[PDB]
């Protein structure tokens, strides 16, 4: 009815928020991995590993809040009525 | 393709030619280098052994003691304190020696087997 | 438009009987014994080994290094038979399943049978189990149950690894079958090439396991 | 018969694999562990000699 | 139907086949064979 | 009807709190791993390690809270009733 | 209808607790990992890996007890009946 | 009837987005952490390692996007109504 | 009913293309991560590194397109009408 | 009704031990790498690594059991009836 | 009614067995992962590293085999009827 | 009814596939890290490690194939109409 | 009813057979990580190195082929008509 397709909705958008949640803290952790391990091995490198680092993150994060647009999406202006 | 081969005493070249194939043992584990390599630095464990595999003879292998071991665009080095090839040991003397209780020449020993092919 | 799970069957003495399943299992049987009788016709000491005597040869001293690394041989030397048995009866009893029969098919494997498989492991089982107590009569103390699990476990996993190992090919070349003739056989050719050489590989592993477990069972 | 025909159809093409490529290469295998084994019994006839 | 993955008396069968295999190289192939090594 | 939308709600917000679960999960053990290995390399480099490592942190429970608060929004404050 | 909703409760719980058990689980494990290693690098490095170890886990099995908490109410305070 | 195919392409969508998200994130976490640890190692190496990496990048969004265009796709112009 | 089995078609599409989306991600993350270590170890060996990554490519994204031909095949030639 | 809150804490419970499975059995894995390779680097070292080895698979494992506790309490004495 | 809770059944134990396969295969993929690096440099330290290899297996394992236990008792002797 | 089994044939298959996906996609990940990483070691190499490289492929896509002939049988020669 | 259980057996084989490709998947790509490594170290090390990769080999993908056979046990011979 119309309660399904309100269901289905936040089931859907459920799912996209968990797979970016797991996408970005995973992503996020093997960034940061590299980056504590480049920061033990050379402490003045940090200044410069924060270049590389921020530009993972980046990319990593962009997916996260993509998916966050389209859950909203999926949540509030649900595509079908 | 072939590589360079290079084994310098303390206080003689070894031995110093071309090969096809070398094997050793690192500290780290054992290796075996190819003609095309990445620079390397490694130290050989304290009854090493060095086997080069040439194309037309049969392969030479030598004992080392207290070897060090690089690769590099050029070629292999090895640096030894001493060095003895195959057909110069008394696997005899290198038995009974392996079986002292001084570590140093009980290596020495091991490894003198270790090129006879026994052990 | 296909069922797993059947086989012919009877009774013998009050017990149920595959009336299939055991074809197969006793031409695997006689082939082993056929082709070691063969060595024995062929066998030599100071010649030039038959192809038979140099294929045994490798099998053997392979189980037999892997044996006496794993164990002092002279403890159990009895594991080294026990074995090869295991290697090439396996062996066999997969790639007699190579044999293209189906219009229904029954020359294919023992192993996608559950009870010639349970049998094998149990056997295995009791034999390593008696061993064990022939030798001595967890590593932390609370870990302790999860042991209860492990030799459990073993028997099992011996057992189920082997048959949805093999029944999975019992099951595809069957599934091939709908696919359409004209193109049928070349996924057939390379199934079945992977089968053989899963066949291979399992029987490998079925020996390596059971000469592991001897061990296990048998240190101290 | 369809499913005969079709199943050594490709019966045909694992054995022309078998003999192509397997069966030559353990071919020179044995035959080098033979030669192998025939050598050093023709060495043991030789320290006999000796 | 057939819960097929329950044991039927077919195990003890080529327990059998498998016991007199196993014997059969218990004189007739690797005795042999580790003498010949 | 209005339960089952109830019932979408909760199992949507349980699928955003696993995910976020894992995600934070993996990422603080894969930081934290490298943390640890550079203190066991240098251990007067730990007081310098604390300022990557907790940067790493701040990003991956980041992502988790965010889905904490839209569980919240799922559960209590369901956005279709 | 009621049943319904605690039938949604009892797998949104379930959903969570499996995501705070895998969450902990590996991340313990990964940590664990670095804590092993640094030990068989430096056996007098133990008591000094404790400090960050032990971060880094009560960071993980943050997570994971958090889940605990909202998995009690989702099964036994239910928010929508 | 209608509902129940607009709810089984939000869920559809829902799970091609998760797919995405953790795909894309893992990926550019794996490839950032090969680009930091390279330009720890040698930082004149930079500007030669974003060629391989945004080369690697180039793959991984990829997957996602791709994804991202069939979830519209599953969700607006569902195929079957 | 019939939309029925169009949603059951929905959702198996898009669970097929998830963990297409997973794969093809973290796999081609993985590759990436070896390719852009050993050009930071040798430049040089770039143009020679392309030839086991993008094998290792060939198989990853395989697996991934293979999964997008079957979701097609749910999702348009559904097989059960 | 009472059957499907029935199916609901079966399907929970069937979660929650998944999950504890995943986090285990990959936990007491990344664990063990450690000490087969310490073991491997040095092998007399094992009396030794035993020590901060089982802390890790006491942690990894409590995770386990815990979510085992739990999938009897979804399971045997079900919270709603 | 009976069949959904029979139908909750099925599905709980393909969870557990699916959760079950995941743990086991990957954790002894990580621990002979070490095996096999252990035996390439030290094949001697196969014979020792066989202790430390079969004492992660032992452990990996178990989760399995518990979750098939667990899952007899979801499928044949299922606790609520 | 029919089209109930029908839509259980489709989700089933759909997971069958990308369990598969998942499995292949990084199986062949980690399995080509390695080749390149060898290459980068020995350039020579490549052609002596195209051997161990695709026996773990075969192993690998083995299991992907495998599931996706089931995935036929579930889809296409459905086992219970 | 009677289709219910059969869905519920399409979806609870379809999860083992997923579970089982993923372990198998990962672990031999994880055990052949290791093989490649150790035959680009030490190239006659090969025929030693494939007595521990089969033996992980015949472990991981025992638990697999474990899971194909339950999995027709859950669909061909359905153990609750």
């Amino acid at each position: 009815m119309d309660p399904t397709i309100a269901a289905g909705a936040l089931i859907g958008g459920g799912l996209i928020m968990a797979g970016g949640a797991i996408g970005a803290g995973i992503g996020d952790g093997v960034a940061g991995n590299a980056l504590i391990s480049g920061v033990a091995r050379q402490p003045e490198a940090q200044g410069r590993l924060f270049t590389p680092f921020f530009i993972t993150v980046g990319l990593v994060e962009a997916a996260y809040f993509i998916n966050l647009a389209f859950m909203a999406l999926f949540v509030f202006a649900t595509p079908v009525k | 393709a072939e590589l360079n081969v290079e084994i310098v005493a303390v206080d003689r070249n070894i031995w110093s030619g071309t090969a096809k194939f070398l094997f050793t043992r690192t500290t780290v584990g054992e290796i075996g280098i190819l003609p095309r390599h990445i620079p390397l630095v490694a130290q050989l464990v304290d009854d090493a052994m060095v086997r080069v595999e040439r194309e037309g003879e049969k392969d030479l292998r030598i004992a080392v003691d207290g070897g060090f071991l690089s690769v590099t665009e050029e070629g292999v080095s090895i640096l030894a304190e001493s060095a003895e090839f195959e057909s110069e040991i008394d696997e005899a003397a290198a038995k009974q020696d392996s079986e002292s209780d001084d570590p140093r020449i009980a290596a020495r020993g091991r490894a003198r087997l270790r090129a006879v092919g026994a052990i | 438009q296909i069922e797993v799970g059947e086989h012919h069957t009877a009774t013998w003495l009050g017990m149920t009987v595959n009336t299939d399943t055991v074809l197969s299992t006793a031409i695997a049987g006689l082939i082993v014994i056929a082709l070691a009788f063969y060595l024995r016709a062929k066998v030599t000491s100071t010649d030039v080994p038959g192809g038979v005597q140099l294929f045994f040869e490798a099998i053997t001293i392979q189980m037999r290094n892997q044996v006496e690394s794993a164990i002092g041989m002279r403890i159990a030397p009895f594991v080294l038979p026990l074995a090869v048995t295991i290697f090439v009866f396996i062996l066999i009893s997969n790639w007699l399943a190579v044999l293209p029969v189906q219009y229904t098919e029954l020359l294919k494997s023992a192993a996608a049978d559950i009870n010639y498989v349970l049998a094998l492991a149990l056997f295995v089982f009791v034999c390593y189990h008696t061993a064990g107590i022939w030798r001595r009569g967890g590593h932390v103390t609370l870990l302790a149950p999860i042991n209860l699990v492990e030799e459990v476990a073993k028997p099992i996993s011996l057992s189920l690894r082997l048959f949805g190992n093999i029944f999975a090919g019992g099951i595809l070349v069957a599934l091939i079958a709908l696919f359409p003739p004209y193109i049928m056989w070349a996924p057939n050719a390379i199934w079945k090439a992977f089968d053989l050489f899963v066949g291979a590989i399992q029987a490998f592993i079925f020996a390596l396991l059971t000469i592991l477990y001897f061990s296990q069972a048998m240190e101290l | 018969m369809s499913t005969f025909i079709g199943q050594l159809f490709g019966f045909a093409v694992i054995v022309y694999l078998v003999w192509r490529f397997i069966v030559p290469l353990v071919g020179r295998l044995m035959s080098a562990r033979q030669d192998t084994v025939r050598q050093q019994l023709a060495d043991a006839a030789a320290a006999a000699d000796r | 139907s057939s819960n097929f993955l329950i044991p039927n008396g077919t195990f003890f069968v080529v327990l059998a086949i498998f016991l007199v295999v196993l014997a059969v190289i218990g004189t007739f192939v690797v005795p042999p064979i580790l003498k010949v090594l």
